């Protein structure tokens, strides 16, 4: 299948050069897998989503996604128009409150929410996990995220958007899980991008068109961005059986384009999300 | 935890 005037994120991830417009990918589509979006909630009612998204857990008083980032989180990785896998399933797990906020424990708990929930859900090909979130370095936010990837889900993280090295942040400082960086539509590392030896793998994250709150659309960055970049990837990789949970990330580095990146500091991977599609 | 919210 092609998708003709694509969001730059969608055709950069299925080419070898920046700059194309159409996003290639088979027709399955990740139809079977399951995407938990652990963020500020999901408006399951937005038509991009056509019935594919559920809230399925929120610690606040309400389960609706009040700020928007989780809508568009969301968007990238399943909605029809602006998602890399546009018949996944999507959950909605609410651990963020509508200022953008939340505090470690209920992250915590919200990750072992998932884990334990996915045993409750028909999943055929297989669960993954977004994480667009982060701060300092925690220990025990690091041991949620190895739990939850260790249960069998593909866990994926935001690296920050600190410019710095990731090592001094949590989720993203936890090497089991799939730590992502941002880069923008010329090859360039995302200014703001966090980097190190911690990080995976380089997915879109500059200017990135999705999914709103309201029923509408727009355009922002961050690592937030690049992160359902790569965990829409890894489901649509497990529906066509490429790869299981416990090795995605590693598959989704070692067929990536390398060396494409500029602005990358020396012991941080060049290494891009790519899909490897062939018609 | 404590990373973004809104800040470009
Ligand atoms: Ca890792």
């Amino acid at each position: 299948a092609a998708q003709t005037n694509a969001p730059w994120g969608l055709a950069r991830i299925s080419s070898t050069s920046p700059g194309t417009s159409t996003y290639y990918y088979d027709e399955s589509a990740g139809q079977g897998s399951c995407v938990y979006v652990i963020d500020t909630g999901i408006e399951a009612s937005h038509p991009e989503f056509e019935g594919r998204a559920q809230m399925v857990k929120t610690y606040y008083y309400s389960s609706r996604d009040g700020n928007g980032h989780g809508t568009h989180c969301a968007g990238t990785v399943g909605s029809r128009t602006y998602g890399v896998a546009k018949k996944t399933q999507l959950f909605g797990v609410k651990v963020l409150d509508d200022n953008g906020s939340g505090q470690y424990s209920t992250i915590i708990a919200g990750m072992d929410f998932v884990a334990s929930d996915k045993n409750n859900r028909n999943c055929p090909k297989g669960v993954v996990a977004s994480l667009s979130l982060g701060g300092g370095y925690s220990s025990s936010v690091n041991s949620a995220a190895a739990r939850l990837q260790s249960s069998g889900v593909m866990v994926a993280v935001a690296a920050g958007n600190n410019n710095a090295d990731a090592r001094n942040y949590s989720p993203a400082s936890e090497p089991s899980v799939c730590t992502v960086g941002a880069s923008d539509r010329y090859d360039r590392r995302s200014s703001f991008s966090n980097y190190g030896s911690v990080l995976d793998i380089f997915g879109p994250g500059t200017d990135i068109l999705s999914t709103w709150i309201g029923g509408s659309t727009r355009s922002i960055s961050g690592t937030s961005m690049a992160t359902p970049h790569v965990a829409g990837l890894a489901a649509y990789l497990m529906t066509l059986g490429k790869t299981t949970a416990a090795s995605a990330c590693r598959y989704i580095a070692d067929t990536a384009n390398k060396g494409d990146l500029s602005n990358i500091p020396f012991g941080t991977v060049n290494l891009l999300a790519y899909n490897n599609y062939q018609a | 935890g404590d990373e973004q919210g809104e800040n470009k």
